[PDB]
DNA sequence: TGGAGAATCCCGGTGCCGAGGCCGCTCAATTGGTCGTAGACAGCTCTAGCACCGCTTAAACGCACGTACGCGCTGTCCCCCGCGTTTTAACCGCCAAGGGGATTACTCCCTAGTCTCCAGGCCCGTGTCAG
DNA sequence: CTGACACGGCCTGGAGACTAGGGAGTAATCCCCTTGGCGGTTAAAACGCGGGGGACAGCGCGTACGTGCGTTTAAGCGGTGCTAGAGCTGTCTACGACCAATTGAGCGGCCTCGGCACCGGGATTCTCCA
């Protein structure tokens, strides 16, 4: 078909992946022939190696984290806790990523509502990564698939923005303030807002 | 005023001994014993409700109380004591 | 079901190394028996406390806390064990 | 109205019920406390009571005395061995000592 | 020599923090005396552990008060004439 | 609402002073518990346990070991005259005697 | 349940930063903990009584104080707690 | 120095209602010492307890409650 | 004439100050001796007459005690005298320091 | 064996002050009803406690020998007991004067109670280091 | 060479804020209890001295623990299997806190008389020397 982006869509620098991964739909694949239509809110980006908050700081060299040196755009999760997981997206370089962290749906809202199940506002519907993460049933098993191949989930063309510092990483070093996470003015669904980076 | 647990004593002394006296600081040894037994088997309770996640302080817990504080065939005979008297409340 | 004398699992060896942890050169013959009723009489005690303890709770399980209530009882405190 | 029966009276005790009630409700014992906990309570220090007065009034008989001196009282709580282990750690006041010299000390 | 051993089990038996008597008997001694107070009874590892401790540490105590009651009569051998002196004086 | 900071933070301590007045509170010890009596008993716990962690710490470094043992708080409270006064009735699990002959 | 073992890691962290502690080491600090709380508010709790209050301010914990612990301990730990309420109470 | 007042057929005395038969001539010293320590020991408390109140005077109560906070429990002075 | 031989004075007083209830130390030296402990605390202390009291029958039950453990420690010795050694042992049994 | 100095108990009178009984009344215990929640009761899940089998293997057991050590015996010399005499100060009674405990009114601040919200701490299965 | 420990969502209990009511602080007053000094009688301590007797050191012996070695055994670890019951949740009821009116029981005060300490003479042992 024409509605899905290939592996030359991601080939650009962190930054860009965190500039053009804004507002775009992400349509998970389920085995029962349904769409999900998720719309991302908010994004974060590690640089790579010279970043503190990164898994790769300080040349990290571990087996797990390694989906970077054979092409871009390479599907990452990770375990957080004990049973929780995370969506990395590795950019373009060694060690570079983009986090996914949140989400809003626009059908299929019973799907994640009992799904999500192992207090059921809309404001706090999908809000946080780990049980977004669980809604899509990704698990482990999925960290070697590769992004715009076979059936699975793609990316989707869809229809201000404020940035924020970086909020959980501690109070040390000096990659941990920098303003990049982007996220949209005027949504009451995102999870972590900056009232003092609004004004600009 | 001051409470005291001076008529009570007097009174089962005249029950067990009915021709025997008692002197002023014979009572007041008596009041002390009376106190320090009451703090000792209260406490005990009060602990073994904190422990078992208890609010109330119920006739078992003086039950079990009575049983830890005392040495055997005083404890025996005065957890027949309170049964005999908790049942005669109840029934009456 | 029913056990039998296991006070003799109390070994001399046993007895012999807790008094040489205690700073003892030289042990008598009859310091054992000795040993073997001072400590029945002390398990006598702190288990009998723990035991009510059980009881008073309604369970069938004498529990850490069951013992360290009871150590706690008899002026004796043991850090160790969650109490 | 009804008549007044003592709580006291009602279970066969000449301890206070209603007093030991407010004692453990005034105590910071716990937050509630239940009817049968003053009546067995007082039932128990009746009886503690009754064992000490029971043998203080022997030893009084046994010197000759009418009245319940301090001596009486330590007297009966030396002799019995359960009153004894009770109370091991409590000093009566004008009490003195049980007569006891050892065998070695007395001559041959 | 008749005591070097002892002294160098002795210095031995006091830097290391291991558990001198065997689990298994003292397991079936306290199942044993818990016999007499209730019928089948299940016990925790925990409390066996916590009962082995408290012996121990009560048994080493004790011998280090007879060994003081055995140098206090000019003489290095323990007998039990100082563990009743010692255990008479701690109250038991 | 203004900034929530916590209350233990404004006595400079480090042990749970809104833990200490709520075990204080449900604990059945008075009726009422005043203001500052959570926050003194929190620091004085904190000194007490960092009292023991100092002894204890040097007790691990002159055995040459980099993890406090059992062994090491026994030597640490019986070495000081004044903790062996405060814990004489205490069993340490696992501590061991001191050597003396 | 709760446990004192982020509070003693914080307290081993500001007072040796090269030593760990173990899992049995942290009972027995707990414990140590727990006790040290219980005697201490046990026996405001008995000078509460004593007085007729019917309120634990930090005088009687500061006599509870004096009166458990012995003679240098009970001097620091009343000057580490005056300084405490002084501080809490100047903000 | 009111230690002396404690005198030396005082302590006979009190040694006599131990059954301790015959007395050596350094004994007195030792238990002038120990009375001297654990009457510090009692009157400490006793102060602390009296300054918590705000009072000048040591009562009865004060040393009862701190001969019992040292496991000492005295009976007939009140309770 | 008459001399007791040595012992019989002595045991005839451990009868009598066993069978007797009163207290053994004059109680001025003992008000004496409580007021300079209580001066080391705080100055200016007054007392009641029978917190003394309280505070002297604690110390002589306290010594008797001491002196009963005392003669077990001094018989365990095969003796008859007792020494400053046999407190110090009784003290020290006893978990006194 | 007895005699004698000395200590101890018994019976008779006395006089004293503290126990024991009576009374007015004030405060705390009883009675009745309501209401909210702690806790008995039924049921389920899953932790963990007990029972059983087998292999290495360290520890308990039995025995032999020797020497260190407990233990009895003896001499001796200091050191404490017993008693008479002299110095010292505890003790009973009394006045007084002052401090200070104990009670009362009041007025104030502080801590319980509650509503809402949010941030610290708990749960947890793999990265990396110290025995 | 490896296993214990540290570095990584969500939820519930701490925290801010308002209300209000009662517990504790403070000023003043009343009188009971503490202190201090004096007389004066005398019980009690201090001191000296002689002598019995018990602590203490030395020595010899006899036996009973230490030490070592070989044979026995059962702890200890690993693994499996079964099910008692520990622990948690849901439901609902009866039990205790709470309040207002009632009332009688215990407490302070006061009067009175009988047990108990004390003095004293004679009977009855206690002990020590001969």
């Amino acid at each position: 078909h024409l509605t899905r982006l290939g592996l030359e869509f991601f080939d650009q620098p962190a930054v860009p992946l965190a500039r053009a991964f804004l507002g775009q739909v992400l349509v998970r694949r389920l085995p029962n022939g349904t769409e999900l239509r998720g719309r991302i809110v908010e994004t974060e980006a590690y640089l790579g190696p010279e970043d503190e908050a990164a898994h790769s700081r300080g040349g990290r060299q571990t087996p797990r984290n390694r989906g970077m040196f054979m092409k871009p755009g390479t599907l990452y999760v990770y375990i957080i806790y004990g049973m929780y997981f995370c969506m990395n997206i590795s950019s373009q370089g060694d060690g570079a990523c983009v986090l996914l962290r949140a989400l809003e749906p626009l059908e299929g809202l019973e799907t994640m509502r009992q799904l999500r199940s192992t207090v059921l506002k809309d404001r706090e519907l999908c809000s946080g990564p780990s049980k977004l993460c669980q809604a899509l049933a990704i698990n482990k098993s999925f960290d070697q698939r590769d992004l715009a191949q076979d059936e699975a989930v793609w990316l989707e063309r869809g229809p201000a923005v404020v940035a924020a510092a970086r909020v959980g990483v501690g109070h040390a070093g000096e990659w941990a303030r920098k303003p990049l996470r982007f996220y949209v003015r005027g949504s009451p669904w995102v999870s972590v807002v900056d009232r003092v980076a609004e004004q600009d | 005023r001051k409470e005291s647990y001076a008529i009570y004593v007097y009174k089962v002394l005249k029950q067990v001994h009915p021709d025997t006296g008692i002197s002023s600081k014979a009572m007041s040894i008596m009041n002390s014993f009376v106190n320090d037994v009451f703090e000792r088997i209260a406490g005990e309770a009060s602990r073994l409700a904190h422990y078992n996640k208890r609010s109330t302080i119920t006739s078992r817990e003086i039950q079990t109380a009575v049983r830890l504080l005392l040495p055997g065939e005083l404890a025996k005979h005065a957890v027949s004591e309170g049964t005999k008297a908790v049942t005669k409340y109840t029934s009456a | 079901k029913v056990l039998r004398d296991n006070i003799q699992g109390i070994t001399k060896p046993a007895i012999r190394r807790l008094a040489r942890r205690g700073g003892v050169k030289r042990i008598s013959g009859l310091i054992y028996e000795e040993t073997r009723g001072v400590l029945k009489v002390f398990l006598e005690n702190v288990i009998r406390d723990a035991v009510t303890y059980t009881e008073h709770a309604k369970r069938k399980t004498v529990t850490a806390m069951d013992v360290v209530y009871a150590l706690k009882r008899q002026g004796r405190t043991l850090y160790g064990f969650g109490g | 109205r009804a008549k007044a029966k003592t709580r006291s009276s009602r279970a066969g005790l000449q301890f206070p019920v209603g007093r030991v009630h407010r004692l453990l409700r005034k105590g910071n014992y716990a937050e509630r406390v239940g009817a049968g906990a003053p009546v067995y309570l007082a039932a128990v220090l009746e009886y503690l009571t009754a064992e000490i007065l029971e043998l203080a009034g022997n030893a009084a008989r046994d010197n000759k005395k009418t009245r319940i001196i301090p001596r009486h009282l330590q007297l009966a709580v030396r002799n019995d061995e359960e009153l004894n282990k009770l109370l091991g750690r409590v000093t009566i006041a004008q009490g003195g000592v049980l007569p006891n010299i050892q065998s070695v000390l007395l001559p041959k | 020599r008749p005591g070097t051993v002892a002294l160098r089990e002795i210095r031995r038996y006091q830097k290391s923090t291991e558990l001198l008597i065997r689990k298994l008997p003292f397991q079936r001694l306290v199942r044993e005396i818990a016999q007499d107070f209730k019928t089948d009874l299940r016990f925790q590892s925990s409390a066996v552990m916590a009962l082995q401790e408290a012996s121990e540490a009560y048994l080493v105590g004790l011998f280090e008060d007879t060994n003081l009651c055995a140098i206090h009569a000019k003489r290095v051998t323990i007998m039990p004439k100082d563990i009743q002196l010692a255990r008479r004086i701690r109250g038991e």
